DNA sequence: TAGGCACTGG
DNA sequence: CAGTGCCTA
């Protein structure tokens, strides 16, 4: 087993030069540095570990080091280099599994300061290295009277860089051994720093293998990217901006500008007593100025001020439809009586309240809808074009958006998305959603050989969360709930229980039940907010004893205040639980997350087994995985049909693999883009 | 006997009135404005026949002040034949104002 | 819409 | 950094 790390001249996307690398070999207990002219030897060493059926450990190697080495070997040495997935270990991936209850800077992309809770020490250091190196470079130059350029520290190899490289491997080795010291995931009787790859995966907790496979596949998904219709979004941008201006023109006419205090630097005090008046806006008292400037009658002073005469400095302000403060100011002045305020003390003005607001003036009453529309349009513009993370700012040269994915960003095993967040694109049911979704599609990628548009296969797991509930209930109801889902009407069944009016309300109720929603959210489904919210849940459980039995066995496992602060996930991993009340929900959500994770992994492995190649230079390409659905780009319709049926096969395999008490299914849809494939 | 203007009446009451007119741009929430207010009441009485004192609350009539800039309040503008002849900003004393007026009148 | 990401205002 | 919206049931 070897631990390694490399330093190169840029992020994966534009890297062109290997600066150096370091290898620590457990078999020799020695660190070896490789400088620029040793690139070839570095590669030879990695492949030799592979020849021995060994393991290579990197920190974030799955997303950077491994693919960057393949890219660099080809560019600099005209060599084909492809480390197999089976021989690689990623301490970042392992940390996210073992310390899933903690957040991380995602390798320095996020400001540690904004993250909640504590951060794992070794991991924190690794993620801050680049910024740290940049600060040492910046200094050495600033000390030699030499100018600094934004990112020149990464242009050429140097000994300071080499030192950081070596430090990286020492810290990664420390992290690794710390992770491996966790007996829950690695049996104590085995020295995992002294075994072959097959033994490492087979003898460690199943979750270890699943997380590495998920990370490898998702790294490939990121590199694939999601084909994006830049031109269409630009046209959408023009349309949105025009409607924004017009809405602004109207609203600014309806609500005119006004003045507000600004720049005051002196407390206003009652001239009579001298009593400070902190409530009154700040004033300014001119030190110079007079009626007739300093000297037969003198000359009049053309200045606007007069020494000692105070005034309140003010600035002109124009109505801003995006300012909740301005909206609140203008509406109360119309006869609106704020019913709900915030904790920081302030009128609550979300879209909900704006809908209930009523004012006498008919024009101001109608303007509220214009304000609502302005806020929504502002939302669409920020997301697609003007925000810092706008889609138009992320489209790469290959005409695709390569959004990032943290495979295990949630403690339940659920993944998170960012840069940009491709799991928050407006749905087809939302205003402008159809245009937004149609812009992300396999059709926007023209085959490298034939120029023909690719086709899209959208696959979703069917009612996964409910089926997971059925599965866990089987120990108590012997599969009754699961049978009703597959061959009956679970919703009307849930309606009769908890006694509800519409069967659609049953659905609303259950889907909210699975995602531990407060009693309040339950009430709003009937129209008794937070009131019947306690009654409903209770009546449901009463008529569905298997669920109450489950909740009870779940809490007995945790509460003795705690005998254990986690539940065992489907692959054996610990899943932190915040409160006993959340136990069940955590259980269900984790089951769904892990089933979908293993599912997408098996789906891709089966496709490859069938002879299909993963990549734009191949037959299919994973473009997006959003909770329970995956969107896959396919070179031909025939392939898309194969992907759809293969995904169903993979899901059944997963249900059988984990002895699931409820049958699992998927539903697939073929089409040119995400608007049609959802 | 002070003239309480509105945006709609400003043009006629000020820019077309005969003689000098002292306009006071103020706000209810301004300490300095509340200070000079009673002073304005007195000047209006003592200069009756020689000067016309007018007031414009900028919150009730937001369309006029912008036309003259106004960076602070109270802003006292002396008009003559529909044009600004003199301007002072701040809560002047009855004396400084009396001096400002006599000097400009 | 519970959890995350991200935006605009001040 | 506060107040919100957008996704996912
Ligand atoms: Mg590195």
């Amino acid at each position: 087993m070897i631990v390694s790390d490399i330093e190169a001249n840029a992020l994966l996307e534009s890297v062109t030069k290997f600066h150096c690398g370091v290898i620590y070999d457990y078999s020799t207990a020695e660190y070896v540095s490789y400088r620029p002219s040793d690139f070839g030897a570095y590669l030879d060493a990695l492949e030799a570990e592979v020849a021995r059926g060994g393991l290579i450990v990197f920190h974030n190697g799955h997303k950077y080091d491994v693919p960057a080495l393949t890219k660099l070997a080809k560019l600099q040495l005209n060599r084909e280099f492809h480390l197999p997935r089976e021989n690689c270990i990623d301490t970042l991936v392992l940390s996210r599994l073992i310390h899933s209850n903690l957040k991380d800077t995602d390798m320095g992309l996020l400001r540690s300061g904004k993250l909640p809770g504590a951060l794992e020490a070794w991991g924190y250091r690794l993620g801050e290295m680049k910024g740290e190196y940049k600060d040492d470079f910046k200094r050495m130059l600033e000390e030699q009277g030499e100018e600094y350029v934004d990112g020149m520290e990464w242009w050429n190899f140097n000994e300071e860089m080499m030192d950081y490289n070596v430090q990286d491997v020492v810290v990664t080795k420390a992290l690794l051994e710390k992770l491996l010291s966790d007996k829950h995931y690695f049996p104590p009787e085995i020295d995992f720093t002294d075994v072959g790859y097959t033994t490492f995966w087979s003898e460690s907790l199943e979750a270890v293998d699943i997380e590495h496979r998920a990370a490898w596949l998702l790294a490939k998904q990121e590199r694939n990217g999601f084909p994006f219709d830049t031109k269409a979004i630009e046209e959408l941008y023009v349309e949105l901006a025009a409607r924004r201006s017009e809405l602004l023109r109207k609203l600014t006419e309806t609500f005119g500008s006004w003045y507000q205090p600004k720049g005051g630097t002196e407390m206003f005090c009652h001239p009579r007593t001298g009593k400070p008046l902190p409530k009154y806006p700040r004033i300014k008292t001119p030190k110079v100025g007079g009626i007739f400037k300093k000297p037969e009658p003198c000359e009049l002073d053309t200045r606007e001020y007069v020494a000692g005469a105070p005034y309140t400095p003010v600035e002109h302000v124009v109505f801003n439809p995006s300012s909740r403060d301005h909206i609140q100011k203008k509406l109360q002045e119309a006869g609106w009586v704020p019913t709900k305020y915030t904790d920081k003390g302030a009128p609550v003005v979300d879209d909900e309240v704006l809908e209930g607001v009523r004012v006498d003036d008919p024009e101001k009453q109608a303007a509220i809808d214009l304000i609502k529309e302005y806020l929504m349009i502002q939302k669409r513009i920020g997301q697609s074009a003007e925000g810092d993370k706008a889609w138009l700012r992320y489209v790469a040269e290959d005409g695709k958006i390569h959004g990032s994915v943290n495979p295990n960003g949630a403690v339940t095993g659920r993944a998170t998305h960012a840069f940009p967040n491709l799991a928050q694109i407006p749905g087809v049911r939302s205003p402008y959603g159809e245009q937004c979704r149609a812009a992300f599609g396999a059709e926007h990628h023209l085959d490298g050989i034939t120029g023909k548009p690719w086709v899209q296969a959208g696959i979703d797991a069917s009612g996964l969360e409910l089926r997971c509930l059925a599965h866990f209930m089987a120990r108590f109801d012997n599969g009754e709930y699961a049978h009703e889902i597959l061959n009956g009407d679970i919703h009307t069944k849930n309606q009769i229980a908890a006694e509800l009016p519409t069967r659609d309300n049953a659905k609303t109720f259950i889907y909210g039940f699975l995602y531990g929603a407060g009693d309040e959210k339950i009430g709003q489904i009937v129209g008794a907010g937070k009131e019947r919210g306690k009654e409903l849940k209770k009546k449901f459980l009463e008529n569905t004893p298997a669920i109450a039995a489950l909740r009870e066995s779940i809490q007995q496992t945790l509460v003795e205040k705690w005998k254990r602060r986690w539940i065992k996930g489907l692959d054996g991993r610990k899943v932190h639980v915040r409160s006993p009340h959340a136990a069940l929900n955590t259980l269900l959500q984790s089951a769904g997350a892990l089933i979908c994770k293993l599912w997408i992994i098996k789906t891709e492995e089966m496709l490859v087994e069938k002879g299909l190649k993963h990549g734009w230079d191949g037959d299919f390409a994973y473009m997006a995985w959003v909770h329970d659905e995956i969107q896959v780009g396919c070179r031909t319709e025939e392939i898309a049909q194969v992907v759809i049926e293969t995904a169903q096969e993979a899901m059944r395999w997963v249900g059988d693999h984990w002895n699931f008490r409820c049958l699992l299914d998927t539903e697939g849809k073929m089409g040119p883009n995400w608007a049609i494939c959802h | 006997k002070i003239i309480h203007l509105t945006d709609d009446s400003f043009d006629t009451d000020v820019l077309k009135a005969d003689g000098a007119i002292l306009v006071d741009f103020w706000a209810e929430w301004c300490g300095p404005c509340k200070m000079i207010a009673p002073i304005l009441d007195e000047i209006a009485d003592e200069y009756q026949g020689k000067l016309t004192v007018a007031k414009l609350n900028i919150d009730q009539n937001p369309g006029t002040a912008p036309k003259y800039g106004i960076r602070g309040i109270p802003t006292l503008l002396l008009f003559k034949n529909g044009e600004v002849a003199a301007t002072k900003v701040g809560a002047l004393s009855k004396g400084q104002l009396k001096e400002f007026l006599d000097a400009n009148l």
